[PDB]
């Protein structure tokens, strides 16, 4: 075993450099390193000309001394995914974290994969109503598509997305796969009990009638792993739409925690930075990911991604990337959650692809687009209404105001599940209900 | 490679001279036979080493104080600003087109 | 000590093992044999990663020289260092290990360009992706192209009807210049390009085969979905014998997103060689400025503002100067570029935005404020700009362009004095009332192309005020109650003459008097 | 848009 | 094509040197000849000082540097391999990386000599 | 192995073929450190300490084992520095044993929901944004509004609770100092000496005069310390003061180490830094011992910067927030929450079941109360409803004060609380409501108290007794 | 901004500077113009804030 079995080289903080006397591996590929405290999974990124790859490890890599044999796999990391995966939770090398025995796999796939070409994509274009009123009022969700929640940092997007499985996930037939890509380690034992509570998620020999597949990489893990667990919610999501062939739910939390890690790693590599301090390679590694998430001919993933915005910026490059990759997008604001208003969808930055007169009609398009008008108009009198008052307004203006206080505090709404430390019931809108009502 | 690996190769080592006895009698002819396309050595004195947007580093000058007037043999004279380990960073008070490699 | 000069090395080079490598292993005496890889036109990568493998070898390689790699991936050779070459990668960098050979093809960039590439959904690269096979009736030129020179082109004269009223008479598009369609996202740039693109199907069934318009749309960095949208939308109007598909979208290469805008100029060129008129919308440049800004930082060059190279103003410029209008000499065709660049909140003092301002003879602004009023598209008409002016402005549409701009003029500024309901005026309350008359006329549904001659038909009865009596919250479906309830006959000699005439202002001049509004 | 604000603080400060 | 493997790895761009020629002079079973050689070449950079400006002086030109190397080193039963190994190394200006070469060549050998 | 290289806070050690990626290294001074960068031809060492006593060809030591802290009930009333040598001059830390500070945070299967409080003894936050244990509670607020004042009242607090309840149900308190002064970390220890809170706290203090690593790593020896105590069944409190001068620590650590810097020169992974911290801080299931461990990440904004880089990163990763808000510092409102900002999401699902049944129309009274206060600042009208709860908000924050280093029960909390939104406490001009909380505390008998105590709920018993007692107080004002 | 209200040459009357606007070199019938309507000018802009 002289050649095949390589040795760390070089260790800069997440990133381990092998050194191999031939044979080396292809990029992307996984590697294993012999007498570590825990299985900890190398994966190449780079060839450094030296018969020397760059690996970013899947784990800790506190411990790593420069003699320790490095075998290959000749694989990427390769998920157990199939049926068997529905109720389990997983982090990114595939191992179960919820203590249940190992993983009932049918196949075992890679989690790096081309996407689906230009002749395999669906254009579709069906509702998908979800009970709250700004979104299945001003910016409706695609039935199929792609759907990010942006805003940051105490805004509500985690609870948004938790209102979301509980009205669609439930009520949507297929199943449902759950990437939490760095948020809360809390949250992911909040949403594993929940579900077990509510019968999703179902434990015993009955696991399999169960709907939704968690896959866990949360913001504990080193960034070599929240770097990949998206890939790895991906791949457990295509093989239900590939091979399976039926719609899912994708709702991948964070999004942003994706290309943080992969900041975080490559300020390592030793390539230049780009702009305020990520990657030259965001929207080569955004594009290589959300291009994965897409409805093709055979089934459909229908993708909830839960966007963070630093500092509350959308002129930053990682949330602007973004915006390019969605159909439907939530812009979430801090200055509407202070006052009061819950959930806090900014209604003039909110859009969707679905807000079309052709497809959910002419009256619901006039009623969305009369919110928008009046609360732009609204909106442009603010400094106005700031410091010379409401006693010197015209009187369609100071009527216009009065229906956008009014339409303000009718686009709030109380949530399924925000009841546990609010008090107020939920209330779930049917669509025709809202229209009429704006 | 470290210093305690490199200072022990100053006492001679080599327990054999069938190199160092022959090729000493050779390098000399060899080294004159190519007089032509020398340039006489400067330790005292400043060569050009390379040149560019009016700041020429000048390899040699062993005894330039730091901000003293040095003069080029085009007649341009310079400041020496910056004094690395091997090279002279000097300015160029002028036309720096008149300053070639060497 | 004399041994001191000797003790750090100072190499003049980074890969010197490879070099003596190419002189040690002949030294063994079994290995004389032929056994010595060639470096004068083969390569041997030394370190691939991010797209980018450095390539050893390739003497006879030229800059920008399209090489192949082993594994069947291409590439384009860039940075041409004194010991090794920097080559960019046209597809993933999974295939490609340390030690695979490079085979240079000598040609600069290739793609094929012709009468039988329309309707093919093509990459930035050539290869179809649309499953309607290879594309069979073309020939390859290159890439990167010389723009044409100073002899080489005309005065631009003939328009370039876009379909949109708040452009056509405001912010007018002749044959043969650039115009940029500058905005924040999700406020109408994309929907206007299409507009312009369904426009030339309803324009090139009218016209002769030397005055139609083939367009060309480049989706750089765009999602796939988008683009399957599009085609799919092209193809629902039949407008896909007029359009070629460029795509490189944010799944393909960073090269390839790069090459994109290139390639697509190339295949357009074809129709501005040979006589026929283009019309190419390089859609997302900012995308291709970031695509280029990654693939240069990857290749160890030193960043500028906002990390951009130095050099790419002149990757816009060295783009765009190919869209012209060349002279009678040189066939007298046309391309009309259509540039669209992202702004991110508003900011207009950017480092692509304003290079690409700087570039570009017209500029369309739209702006999220004004999008979301009801006015759609949202075009600034103050910061919009069009070079070409009254040159290539539609006669007729000429007659009253002067006196939109003007009363538009005042009404921007009559703004910050409507808010006091009390305080009349009763002179800056008529502009204010006309500029709201004109300002929601020019409102248009999207993917519904109006013809010039109904466009000039419509704002004419607005800017002589026989919509003047209705109200100003009925103007969007009186507009069609004035263009369905004239004659026909007002179109089809307004559509031929060229020109409102003498001999016909008289006529809808009583036509809008038999009209129905539905307001008084 | 470090241009808007200073001219919204110009506004603002003329008020 | 068939390159036996070194006892210890090493770092770069200098020690690879060493790897490759102690690969190359294992091939040859002339390991401790050019080791010897090494030694010659280190203390006849120590005798002269018209060596030493072919490796520490900048205005050489590179065409006399390799001719000097080839023409001393034509004669005297000098390796193939330290004839080859100057011969690559003075065509780069690499002769100043002789002393930090032939101490990874020893740490090599000494590795090998057990 | 011998040194290359000293400056930039790093030591660039030849050698060290054996040593590990985070092995605590330690020269020949005395100094330690951390072999942080593993490269192919030295070892990059940061130095846990200050760099002026290494020089080059300085010999390092391996210690055979990773950045370790003595941790144990021996460090209950110590001070020590960031990698836990004692700094108070009583001796070396006996009774103890040393562990790990970077460890993995226990995974999803681990932790269990949060059912039981973590009194802080501030009636304002218990009252408003109440604490259970295994919660992350970020006190953020501007400089000087009083953060630090809330902590040292949760951890007193936490002394004054220890000998009320049993052994299985205690709270054992780390204080973490990070960049403050000397001065203020000896008045600290003197304050918890005094009070008798030095019985259940340790003292982790990298002071500002010490170098960076020591104020990076002083939060994980800290949280390595109260790991003890939650891996063993047991409960910890957890107090890191200025995570914002930790994080302005790991930039310059990050800066001196050519790392290309993010937003506000931060390195890239300062999310990650904050979020290897306090994700340790949770509530284990029953089968790992049931252990808790509280945190208390403390951050200094600029003028209310909310949204700040490290504010939002430290927000993002915490499950509530608590916004000190400087305008009401200043008007005297002492402690200044901002209850328009302030949450907790664990929140009212494991709290004091009296506080959750008397505290919900506290907070709807004081909702409307910022619903009044945000268009009544003119002094326009009177509608007679804007203007009595206008009273009774005012009478809630004038009862919600409290002065420093008196943090009251919750029994007397929730009785004071009860008498305010009543109406018992009606009225009274508004300057007399600090004697008229203390003689309601005082009047009410303390069978009340400690039936109150006792049962945990207002029983229907209880309200009816407390109504009638509430009658018979000598309130002033009358 | 002089080019928003459509006055063509767009010609900053108040950034635009000479070296010939010396009253030595042109004289007084030529400098006390120039001067006098800078002063309107730049009054009119001063004025412009409470006007609008
Ligand atoms: N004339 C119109 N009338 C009504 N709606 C329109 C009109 N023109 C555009 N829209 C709407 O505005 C939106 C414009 O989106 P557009 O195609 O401009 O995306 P973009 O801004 O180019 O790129 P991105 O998707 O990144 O924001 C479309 O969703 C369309 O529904
Ligand atoms: N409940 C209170 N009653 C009276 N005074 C208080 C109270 N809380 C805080 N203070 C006063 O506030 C001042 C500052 O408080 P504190 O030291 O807690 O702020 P801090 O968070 O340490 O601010 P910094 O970290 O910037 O020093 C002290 O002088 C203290 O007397
Ligand atoms: N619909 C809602 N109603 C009331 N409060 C809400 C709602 N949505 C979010 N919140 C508040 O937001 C806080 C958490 O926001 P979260 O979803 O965690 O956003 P983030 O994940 O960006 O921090 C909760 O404490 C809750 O009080
Ligand atoms: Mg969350
Ligand atoms: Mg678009
Ligand atoms: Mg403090």
């Amino acid at each position: 075993p002289a050649i095949d079995a390589g040795y760390v080289s070089q260790v800069i903080g997440p990133v381990v450099d092998v050194r191999f006397d031939g044979e080396l591996p292809s990029i992307l590929s996984s590697l294993e390193v012999e007498g570590h405290s825990v299985r900890l999974v190398l994966e190449v990124a780079q060839h450094m000309g030296d018969n020397t790859v760059r690996c970013i490890a899947m784990d800790s890599t506190d411990g790593l001394v420069r003699g320790q044999k490095v075998v290959d796999t000749g694989s990427p990391i390769k998920v157990p995914v199939g049926r068997g995966t529905l109720g389990r939770i997983m982090n990114v090398i595939g191992e179960p974290v919820d203590e249940q025995g190992p993983i009932d796999a049918a196949d075992i796939w890679s989690i790096h994969r081309e996407a689906p070409e230009f002749t395999e994509q669906s254009t579709e274009q069906e509702i998908l109503v979800t009970g709250i009123k700004v979104v299945d009022l001003l910016a409706p969700y695609q039935r199929g598509g792609k759907i990010g929640l942006f805003g940051g940092a105490g805004v509500g997007k985690t609870v948004l997305i938790m209102e979301l499985i509980n009205n669609v996930a439930k009520a949507h037939g297929g199943f449902s796969v759950f990437a939490g890509v760095g948020e809360r380690t809390r949250e992911g034992n909040d949403l594993y009990r929940e579900m077990i509570e509510s019968g999703v998620i179902k434990l015993g020999a009955e696991r399999g009638n169960s709907k939704c597949t968690l896959v866990y990489g949360q913001m504990n893990e080193p960034p070599g792993a929240r770097a990949r667990v998206a890939l790895t919610g991906l791949t457990v999501a295509e093989y239900f739409r590939d091979i399976e062939g039926q719609d899912v739910l994708l709702f991948v939390d964070n999004i942003f925690r994706f290309t943080q890690a992969n900041s975080e790693v490559s300020a390592l590599l030793g390539r230049i930075p780009s702009a305020v301090g990520y990657q030259p390679t965001l929207a080569t590694d955004l594009g290589g990911l959300q291009e994965r998430i897409t409805t093709t001919t055979k089934g459909s993933i229908t993708s909830v991604q839960a966007v963070y915005v630093p500092a509350d910026d959308l002129t930053d490059p990682a949330p602007a990337t973004t915006f390019a990759h969605l159909d439907a997008t939530t812009v979430l604001s801090r200055s509407i959650a202070e006052l009061g208003i819950y959930p806090a969808v900014d209604p003039l930055d909110s859009t969707s692809r679905m807000l079309n007169p052709n497809v959910i009609g002419a009256e619901h398009y006039n009623v969305a687009r009369g919110v928008q008008k009046v609360l732009q108009d609204y909106k442009n009198l603010q400094d106005i209404i700031a410091i010379l008052g409401m006693d010197e307004l015209s009187e369609e203006d100071k009527l216009t105001v009065a229906r956008a206080r009014k339409i303000q505090r009718f686009l709030s709404q109380p949530f399924q599940v925000a009841e546990v430390f609010t008090g107020t019931p939920g209330k779930y809108v049917d669509l025709a209900d809202t229209i009429s009502g704006f | 490679a470290d210093a305690k690996a490199l200072d022990e190769l100053r006492k001679p080592k080599f327990s054999s001279k069938y190199l160092i006895q022959h090729v000493s009698q050779k390098l000399i002819p060899a080294v004159k036979e190519w007089e032509k396309s020398y340039q006489p050595p400067v330790i005292h004195l400043g060569r050009v080493l390379s040149v560019g947007d009016g700041i020429a580093r000048v390899y040699g000058l062993k005894s330039v104080q730091a901000g003293e007037l040095v003069c080029f043999d085009s007649g341009v004279k310079g400041m020496a600003l910056n004094l690395q380990a091997d090279h002279v960073g000097v300015v160029v008070f002028g036309n720096d087109s008149v300053i070639h490699q060497g | 000590k004399a041994l001191d000069e000797l003790r750090k090395p100072k190499f003049s080079s980074k890969y010197l093992i490879q070099h003596v490598s190419q002189k040690l292993i002949p030294a063994v005496k079994e290995w004389e044999k032929s056994y010595q890889p060639p470096v004068i036109h083969l390569g041997r990568v030394l370190s691939v990663g991010d797209g980018i493998a450095r390539v050893y070898g390739l003497k006879s390689v030229q800059a920008g020289e399209l090489v192949c790699f082993d594994s069947g991936v291409k590439g384009m050779a860039l940075n041409l260092q004194a010991d090794h070459v920097g080559v960019v990668v046209f597809g993933n960098d999974s295939v490609i290990h340390q030690g695979d050979l490079v085979y240079r093809t000598g040609q600069i960039v290739n793609v094929p360009i012709g009468p039988g590439t329309l309707g093919r959904v093509t990459d930035g690269l050539g290869q179809p992706i649309d499953g309607k096979g290879p594309l069979t009736n073309v020939r390859s030129s290159l890439v990167e192209v010389k723009a044409p020179g100073i002899i080489a082109r005309q005065s631009v004269r003939e328009p370039l009807f876009t379909g949109v009223k708040a452009v056509d008479a405001l912010v007018p598009i002749g044959r043969g210049q650039r115009e940029l369609i500058i905005g924040d996202r999700q406020t109408g740039k994309t929907a206007v390009a299409i507009d312009a693109i369904i426009h030339q199907k309803n324009c090139n069934e009218q016209v002769p085969k030397a005055q139609r318009v083939y367009c060309v749309y480049v989706a750089v960095g765009q999602k796939r979905s988008t683009v399957a949208q599009l085609v799919k939308l092209f193809t629902q109007t039949g407008a896909m014998r007029y359009t070629i598909m460029v795509s490189a979208t944010a799944s393909d290469a960073a090269p390839l997103q790069f090459l994109a805008p290139y390639s697509g100029c190339a295949m357009a060129e074809y129709f501005r060689d040979t006589g026929k008129h283009g019309l190419i919308i390089y859609d997302d440049l900012s995308k291709q400025s970031v695509a280029y800004r990654q693939m240069s930082l990857l290749l160890r060059r030193p960043p500028g503002r906002e990390a951009f190279p130095g050099d790419v103003f002149y990757l816009h410029s060295r783009l765009l100067e190919r869209a012209a209008k060349l002279s009678k000499e040189l066939g007298g065709g046309s391309l009309t570029a259509f540039p669209v660049i992202e702004t991110q909140a508003g900011d207009v003092s950017a480092y692509i935005a304003t290079n690409v301002i700087s570039i570009t003879d017209g500029q369309i602004f739209l702006e999220t404020e004004l999008f979301y009023k009801g006015i759609r598209p949202a075009l600034n008409v103050g910061l919009s700009v069009s070079r070409v002016g009254s040159a290539a402005q539609f006669p007729g549409m000429k007659q009253v362009a002067g006196t939109l701009k003007l009363e538009l003029a005042q009404y921007r500024e009559v703004a910050a004095f409507a808010q006091f309901g009390s305080d009349l005026d009763a002179a800056t309350q008529y502009v204010l009332e006309r500029g709201a008359r004109l300002t929601e006329m020019l409102k248009q549904k999207q993917f519904a192309p109006i013809p010039i001659e109904r466009q000039t038909v419509a704002v004419y009865a607005a800017t002589k005020g026989f919509l003047d009596k209705v109200r100003v919250q009925d103007i969007v479906a009186a507009e069609e109650a004035v263009i369905s309830q004239v004659n026909p006959a007002v179109f089809k000699i307004l559509k031929a003459n060229g020109k409102i005439t003498p001999a016909l202002d008289a006529h809808l001049k009583a036509e809008l008097r038999k009209v129905k509004l539905p307001g008084a | 848009s470090n241009q808007a604000v200073k001219q919204r603080i110009r506004a603002i400060k003329n008020i | 094509l068939k390159l036996p493997t070194a006892p210890l790895q090493l770092s770069g761009t200098s020690a690879q040197i060493a790897t490759l020629l102690w690969q190359v002079a294992a091939k040859e079973n002339q390991l401790d000849k050019v080791q010897d050689e090494l030694y010659q070449f280190i203390e006849l950079f120590k005798q002269h000082s018209e060596l030493r400006r072919l490796a520490t002086d900048p205005f050489v030109p590179t065409l006399v540097r390799t001719k000097i190397i080839s023409s001393v080193l034509k004669d005297s039963g000098a390796s193939e391999i330290t004839k080859k190994l100057f011969e690559a190394l003075a065509d780069e200006g690499a002769l100043s990386a002789l002393l930090e070469v032939t101490v990874n060549y020893e740490e090599l050998m000494l590795a090998h000599k057990k």
